[PDB]
RNA sequence: UUACCGAUACCAAGCCAUAAAAAGAAGAAAAAAUUUUUUUUUAGAAUCUUUUUAUGAGUAGAAAAUCGUGGGGUUUGUGUUGAAGCGAAAUACGUGAGUUUUCGUGGAACAUCUCCCUAGUGCAGAUCUUGGUGGAAGUAGCAACUAUUCAAAU
RNA sequence: AUUUCACUCAUAUUAAAUAAAAUAACUCCAAGUGGGCCAUUUUUGGUAAGCAGAACUGGCGAUGAGGGAUGCUCCUAACGC
RNA sequence: CCUAUUAGCUGGUUAUUUUCGAAAGAUCUCUCAGGAUCGCUGGAGUUGAUUAAUAUAAUUUUACCAGGUAGAGAUAAUGAU
RNA sequence: AUUUUAAAAUUAUUUGAAUUUUUCUUCUUAUAAUUUAAGUUGUUUCUAUACAGUACUUUCUUAACCCACUCGUCUUGAAACACGGACCAAGGAGUCUAGCAAAUGUGCAAGUGUAUAUGAUUCUUUAAACAUUUUACGCAUAAUUAAUGUAAUAUGUCCAUUGUAGAUUUGUGCCCCACUUUGCAUACAAUACCGGUAAGCAA
RNA sequence: UAAAGCUAAAUAUAUGUAGGAGACCGAUAGCAAACAAGUACCGUGAGGGAAAGAUGAAAUAGUACUCAGGAAUGAGCAAU
């Protein structure tokens, strides 16, 4: 029985019963492969900058709490 | 046609009859939605069988009321004590399966009640 | 005809009633729905949505978890739909002042030998009836095991999904697309 | 409870629910799990995986009556015992509890949790980790090895 | 099978009719084994029908 | 070029249902007789009550509210002054499955819709099966083996 | 490049217009489906076909109402009483 | 008797009303009358709106992009002629 | 029965003024009613002075103008010159079990279920209910690697990892918005830490 | 500490029999069979295998008597 080898209709109709759906956009974007050797220094400096923030605020508890 | 008596207003009379019912005698007159393929009733063909709907319902403001501006109430063989205050708006009949004394006794305490009966000469 | 979405009618989405059928708990939405509608207050909107949500939603909160939220204000009341659950994990408890539907005997005396007192809904609405110093908390809805099961299909490059498992021997779904040396990995 | 079933609702259906032009048919793709590898395969490929193919060496009769271990974190030991001895033992800096947890019905001990600073404890386990071992001495506690 | 459902283990390939035997007996079994051990042990003059063990 | 007729489309109004919306957990009115009697009501059920707007098509398909059937606990009745059923029917109710009634026949049981539990539970069909009855029809037909007739008895 | 501070960039119509734009977004469970066809326009093979095969869109199927005498697809127009 | 064997195939598959409401593509298939799969649909539930905004729009405009179809050619290439 | 009220207009007074220059000219100060306000109210008859009728409401049968192709089915396409159906009454088909998952409701909750089984002046109904001396098991609390096995910050402190938003919250300008305070849940990330495999070192 | 042997209980019963029960079926249902059932009947045989319950309180109330017809049966003023 010959069978009808393609067709693309109403395919454009099916996707906008549903609306054209768009992709979430988060806000950041993973870093687990991109050019490594500069987030290996970033890594580093976001390490840097919290321990120093967060030895300040416990000084500052501490002073504070006696 | 609507007809129109005092105050309820009735949209539709002719209870309706299943398709096919008339050149089919196993074919009870109780209505049935009929599924069909190609079965005329369900296409809505121009004048034939036409089937009951949603809006044919009366208005619930005068819907269950009878033409005695007054709902129909059963009673069975004392009960009457929930009918001595809405008098003006519940009607009695008598079940059918009450004998001729009880019926009596009914009949008696509702006409002294101030109560009117559908079934007034049932069994006598 | 009209050319409308939905033909021009209206769609929520949520729960309409409570299907739990429970008098107690009927009669206590019947009384914080009344409160939201009198009121102007989102916390009774919010507080009445909340007890319409099913048990899935209404999770269990950890002494441990409670006391470390409140840890930052101490003097407020916390609100918490669901349960909440003795923590064994825990040391120490300090001076808290909670209000849940349901508790375990555990829980509550480790409550009393605190110094707190379990306020119940009906307590709250009669101190309360504003919010006024509650701070509203619930539980992780989303830690539940069935979620894990969510998401991307397993077997999706880079998904998180436990599959449905008889077992987790070394011959149950351990072979085939996700290791290197057996065809391809995940 | 049988009305409650969704086929009452569809007496007046000739499909009953399964198909007009598809028909219900008597196990169309195959009884069983048959799709494997030849055209039920992308359902196998996308919900579970690893299900082809034997990985691993042969444990002849395993008898897990052996490996039997159940495991207790670090930081349940204080909850194990009750709580007005915990008050006492916490009260006190002379006495420290000793928990041999072969009573309870525990083996091994392991690391995770974060005890209370300060406070000694004993404790008796067929087994212990490294972690483990680091937590408990690091609050003058000391570990007990039992059998 | 039909997407996201366990891999059916259904042991039941072979003939099941054939071997199927419910209890409805257990609570009956219970008291006839309660009024015999009972009856041997009245029979027996008062010893305990019990052993060290 | 005007005038016209012409839709289950359009407009205005009424009613139904769905969805949404605004809002809600305790007091005397009128009429008729003649100040006093009579006459009708005097309402508060949240999966509810009042009100507003919009919309209203559907096979395969899904969900909700529903209406019935054989039983079962539970409440409360009917039954020799005749129940169950059945035939005809109803100024009868619903929108509709159906319910409820009157008459006749009948001669011993019947329902629960107060809430619920359960199921061998709802039919027009499957060259469905069982049992019965049609038209076709007082028609085809009652044909081989040569052939019977009269009088009487019974 | 990051963090914390400065300062402040129409916001009273809203960094163009217009929007019965939140009847959205997401997650879960599941049935049917998986032979299509006609129409204006474009177009492949064949001389052509109510043929075989594709393309953007609409219908039919899944749908009746008025008209084309009549018609599964044409025109008007989609249906509570 | 095994056995009510198996059958991707034919026929059938019983009460109402309301609400929502399709596909006949695409990948693989000892697959082409079937099946799994997403795509289309319903039900459920959650977060955000209820503040004529912001997300959002089969929309247009302002700016800025990319193409080589019709058309036009034979003196601009190639091939003709 | 606490918007059939307010005003809105009209009449008849009064108030000051005005202007298109006055009998529907307008703007209110104060008064009493009208309704064009604030969804149809009144008048006269008849039914009719009767208890079933020729009237009145309704069922049925006949006719009349208009319309209407045998249903069910597979099918792109059914009324078909596609197939089953002479007729009637009764019976007649998504059920049951094991296992899992999801949704919902309920109890309990870091525990849960009391299994086989045990005791009882229970022993028509009772083949059900009741009850279970200080680790029985399943499922869960911790994962991971073929595997010997190994096993979640780390003792500065009963703080409990860090961001961007984000519900609430306490207050300043008992009901909005902008300012600081807490930051649920979650979403997108970042960090550490455990097993595994790499790589460097390696007693 | 094999190559010899014995033994009650705890356990199973779609057989036969004898008791007792039921949210089971109610005469096309329920076992094939509520009754004269593994009977009538079919096949030379292995074998196959049915249909058929209800007057009435009491038939110790089962249709007496008259007329008409051969009798069936019918009618009565006759009769349960």
């Amino acid at each position: 029985a010959k069978s009808k080898n393609h067709t693309n209709h109403n395919q454009n109709r099916k996707a906008h019963k549903n609306g054209i759906k768009k992709p979430k956009k988060h806000k950041f974007m993973s870093r687990k492969g991109l050019d490594p050797n500069f987030f290996r220094n970033q890594k580093y400096c976001l390490k840097g900058i919290q321990k120093k923030k967060k030895e300040l605020k416990l000084k500052a508890k501490q002073e504070k709490n006696n | 046609a609507v007809k129109k008596v005092g105050k309820i207003i009735k949209k539709r009379t002719k209870k309706f009859t299943r398709f096919q019912s008339n050149r089919f005698m196993r074919v009870k007159p109780a209505w049935r939605k009929p599924r069909g393929i190609d079965c005329r009733v369900r296409r809505r063909y121009k004048g034939t069988n036409l089937m009951p709907s949603i809006g044919y319902g009366s208005n619930k403001k005068t819907k269950f009321l009878l033409p005695n501006n007054k709902y129909k109430y059963v009673v069975k063989n004392k009960e009457m004590e929930p009918l001595i205050m809405n008098h003006t708006k519940y009607c009695v009949q008598i079940a059918h399966n009450v004998s001729s004394k009880k019926r009596k006794q009914i009949i008696e305490r509702a006409k002294q009640m101030n109560v009117s009966v559908i079934n007034a000469k049932a069994r006598l | 005809g009209i050319a409308l979405k939905n033909v021009g009618r209206i769609k929520k989405h949520g729960r309409k009633h409570l299907v739990s059928k429970n008098p107690y708990l009927r009669l206590l939405v019947k009384l914080y729905n009344f409160l939201a509608r009198r009121t102007n207050a989102n916390f009774n909107k919010i507080i009445a949505k909340r007890l319409i949500m099913p048990k899935r939603y209404r999770p269990p909160l950890s002494l441990s978890k409670l006391q470390y939220h409140m840890a930052n204000h101490p003097n407020d009341i916390a609100v918490v739909v669901g349960s909440i659950t003795d923590d064994k994990r825990l040391f120490s408890l300090k001076q808290l002042k909670v209000c849940a539907l349901r508790f375990t005997e555990t829980a509550r005396k480790r409550i009393e030998d605190a110094g707190g007192e379990c306020l119940t809904f009906d307590q709250l609405a009669l101190k309360y009836p504003t919010g006024k110093k509650c701070v509203l908390l619930r539980g992780p809805t989303k830690a539940r095991t069935a979620e894990k099961h969510f998401g991307k299909a397993p077997g999706k490059p880079k998904s998180k999904a436990r599959p449905y498992v008889r077992s987790k021997g070394r011959k149950f779904e351990k072979a085939r697309g996700r290791r290197k040396s057996r065809a391809y990995k995940k | 409870a049988t009305r409650f079933k969704k086929n009452r609702k569809k007496r007046g259906h000739v499909s009953a629910g399964h198909g007009r032009v598809g028909k219900h048919r008597k196990h169309p793709g195959g009884r069983g799990k048959a799709g494997g590898l030849h055209h039920m395969r992308i359902n196998f490929d996308k919900y579970h995986p690893g299900y082809f193919g034997k990985v691993g060496m042969r444990h002849l009769n395993l008898l897990k009556n052996r490996t039997y271990c159940p495991t207790i974190n670090v930081d349940k030991l204080w909850g194990l015992l009750p709580e007005e001895k915990k008050k006492e033992f916490s009260e006190n800096k002379d006495i420290a509890p000793v928990i041999d947890v072969t009573r309870k019905g525990y083996f091994k001990v392991l690391g995770n949790g974060k005890l209370k600073h300060n406070q000694p404890i004993v404790v008796k386990a067929r087994y212990f980790s490294s972690v483990a071992e680091k937590k408990i001495k690091a609050v003058g506690g000391q570990c007990i090895l039992v059998a | 099978v039909a997407h996201n459902n366990v891999l059916p283990n259904v042991h039941l390939h072979k003939w099941w009719q054939r071997h199927v035997r419910v209890n409805f007996s257990k609570n009956i079994k219970k008291k006839k084994r309660r009024l015999l051990r009972e009856k041997r042990r009245k029979a027996n003059g008062g010893t305990p029908i019990e052993k060290l063990h």
